[PDB]
């Protein structure tokens, strides 16, 4: 405890994130709404807006 | 846990000690780095070894 | 005010024992980069110590 601030001991975490390639399973809070066709309609699948 | 010199070399395209020896990154890396202070935790005044 | 010049030259530069010898957090550059100084090398080094 009597060393500098730059030799002083840090706690690391880091996280690693695969964006999309598989089947999605880490997904936020946001609520989902029925699906409608045949409508111009804003969409957001996973993330995929448009 | 590192020491605080080497929390710059927890990063995408960085090279040093840890990096090369100890934990390395992707240069196309996505994603979040947290790092925070220990001094209270994990350190002894005899010396955590 | 009175800030002291040192000449560094005719010697063999190791950059990476300059960590050990102070406890700082980032070893900060404008031109080069901390972690390319072993592999290029240079005419005259000046330290100035305030």
């Amino acid at each position: 405890p009597t060393y500098g601030v730059g030799h002083q001991p840090y706690r690391v975490v880091v996280l690693s994130f695969e964006l999309l390639h598989a089947p999605a399973t880490v997904c936020g809070p946001k609520k989902s709404t029925n699906l409608v066709k045949n409508k111009c309609v804003n969409f957001n699948f996973n993330g995929l807006t448009g | 846990v590192i020491r605080g010199n080497e929390v710059s070399q927890i990063a995408p395209g960085q090279t040093g000690n840890i990096a090369d020896y100890n934990y390395k990154l992707p240069d196309d890396f996505t994603g979040c780095v947290i790092a925070w202070n220990s001094n209270k935790l994990d350190s002894k005044p005899s010396g955590n070894y | 005010y009175a800030w002291n010049r040192k000449r560094i030259s005719n010697c063999v530069a190791d950059y990476s024992v300059i960590y050990n010898f102070a406890p700082f957090f980032a070893f900060k550059c404008y031109g080069v980069s901390p972690t390319k100084l072993n592999d290029l090398c240079f005419t005259n080094v000046y330290a100035d110590s305030f």
